């Protein structure tokens, strides 16, 4: 009604919108930060793959658990999810292609274990009834590997104890700036000279198997804290934007209310002196 | 409010107080849409300042006891100095936000803090 | 190693039965539980739809 209320209205929003705009340089920022640290785990993974292959290959006597699939009706799920909110649909996506994939299996008659990194996948679960059997949450937005350490064993073991048969990590893979895509990706179901192998070939590979499976988990997590700032930066752009929509709308309330008191103003000293 | 009439000390927590008050009136609209924990670890501090300064503000008269129930209080200049400049410099950035309404002295906000 | 290159793939901190099985029972112990739900559920589809279509009309 009054202009008074409507000018502080536009500077409330003002404000906003001043800071909005400051976080998505930040986002930026730390996108770059992320970038870097997906970068710097990439050349141990590779060799690590590099070297299992080889392995696997000059030992056809044995073959871990982790290489053979047994076809039985129970499998195990991590899921990737950010602490913190102001994602753009990031999380909202992932469930989604989580949930769908998910379906095959409960129709198909199969039991399902749940591993949670994330605050966000912790609500979802604990509001929606999810059996996590393991969960990990408040990680800083450059994680550690030994974090990690306790949520992929407690997956890991049961996969060795034979009570899931199938193991996937769920998370948003980089495919640029702008698009993150929600991804389920298999985990445990992985030139002609051989190695000294100073301790036994058969105990090397129950090793590197191992510290394989934990690289991927990180490097899905740092891979996904990536994502998340992307998400933000977007996120952070568009709520400056519907700022600015809200303040134009004002305005032209405002304008409009400002010429109202003029002409009513008017009307009083002319009715006014009419009549003295 | 000049330091010829009143002295450099009084002017300059009088000053003070006011550049933190209207710094805080500029986050306060910040917090209503995106929280407290979104800000940096400066404005946290100083919103935490600005909320005890704007409580340590008031002051029981005895002339409103029939309003506030409670007994009226009499501050000097020195005391009051004293008050504002020991919140300003982080002398009681342990105590609660309630322990300065309502109070007096800057020592009844510390007495009210253990009740 | 090898003839012409030689990698050393480290670890960040002492790998042991006695420190690794500590995190693991935290990571059991971390997992908070209030309903025992059936995972069978349909409502995840629904609460999914209604905020994905909210975030697309925020942009």
């Amino acid at each position: 009604a009054g202009a008074k209320e409507i000018r502080s209205k536009i500077a409330s929003i003002k404000s906003t919108q001043k800071i909005t705009n400051a976080m998505e340089k930040v986002a930026v920022s730390k996108m770059r930060k992320a970038q870097m640290r997906m970068a710097a785990g990439r050349p141990y993974a590779e060799r690590i793959r590099q070297v299992i292959g080889h392995l696997a290959n000059a030992n056809p006597e044995y073959r871990h658990p982790f290489m053979v699939e047994r076809e039985v009706k129970r499998v195990g799920y991590i899921v990737v999810s950010s602490d913190r909110g102001l994602c753009g649909g990031l999380n909202i996506n992932l469930f989604k292609s989580l949930v769908k994939d998910m379906s095959g299996y409960r129709e198909q008659g199969a039991e399902i274990d749940l591993c949670v990194i994330g605050s966000k996948g912790a609500s979802f679960f604990r509001s929606f009834g999810g059996n996590v059997v393991a969960a990990i949450s408040h990680l800083g937005e450059e994680p550690s590997i030994n974090d990690l350490i306790g949520s992929v064993k407690v997956m890991l073991d049961a996969y060795l104890e034979g009570r899931i048969d199938r193991l996937f990590v769920v998370s948003n893979k980089f495919v640029n700036t702008m698009t993150q895509k929600p991804t389920v990706e298999q985990l445990i179901p992985l030139h002609h000279w051989d190695y000294l192998y100073e301790p036994d070939a058969k105990s090397l590979l129950d090793g590197l198997l191992v510290r394989y499976v934990e690289s991927q988990v990180y490097q899905a997590v740092v891979e996904n804290n990536a994502c998340e700032q992307a998400a933000r930066m977007i996120a952070m752009k568009n709520a400056t934007d519907n700022a600015g929509e809200l303040i134009s709308d004002l305005q032209l309330i405002y304008n409009k209310a400002r010429q109202a008191a003029i002409t009513q103003e008017i009307s009083e000293i002319v009715g006014g002196a009419a009549a003295v | 409010l000049d330091p010829l009439v009143i002295g450099q000390d009084h002017y300059d927590t009088a000053r003070g107080v006011q550049y933190v008050l209207q710094r805080y009136k500029e986050l306060k609209d910040i917090i209503a849409i995106l929280g407290m924990d979104e800000l940096s670890e400066a404005d946290k501090l100083l919103v935490a300042r600005a909320r005890k300064i704007q409580r340590f503000l008031s002051q029981p008269f005895f002339v409103a006891e029939v309003f506030t129930g409670s007994p009226g209080k009499y501050v000097s200049l020195k005391d009051t100095i004293a008050g504002f400049k020991g919140i300003l410099n982080g002398d009681y950035d342990h105590l609660p936000e309630q322990a300065f309404y309502m109070v007096g002295g800057i020592e009844e906000a510390v007495e009210k803090a253990k009740k | 190693v090898q003839p012409n290159m030689v990698k050393v793939l480290a670890d960040t901190v002492v790998r042991a039965g006695d420190l690794d099985e500590a995190a693991a029972q935290e990571a059991l112990k971390a997992a908070e539980k209030a309903l025992q739900g059936k995972g069978a559920e349909f409502d995840y589809s629904a609460a999914a739809a209604r905020l994905a279509e909210a975030a697309a009309q925020l942009r």
